């Protein structure tokens, strides 16, 4: 989920576009 | 792309400039 992985900690755009449409 | 820890307003800012006008989903569950 997008908020454990950015918020809480450091993410990319390899893990971003697995939340996009 | 960015090294950094982004939340509320940083997050949908940089999924949103990820996606590219493709529209977004936080969790995308089935």
């Amino acid at each position: 989920g997008i908020v454990e992985q950015c918020c809480t900690s450091i993410c990319s755009l390899y893990q971003l576009e697995n939340y996009c449409n | 792309f960015v090294n950094q820890h982004l939340c509320g307003s940083h997050l949908v800012e940089a999924l949103y400039l990820v996606c590219g006008e493709r529209g977004f989903f936080y969790t995308k569950p089935t």
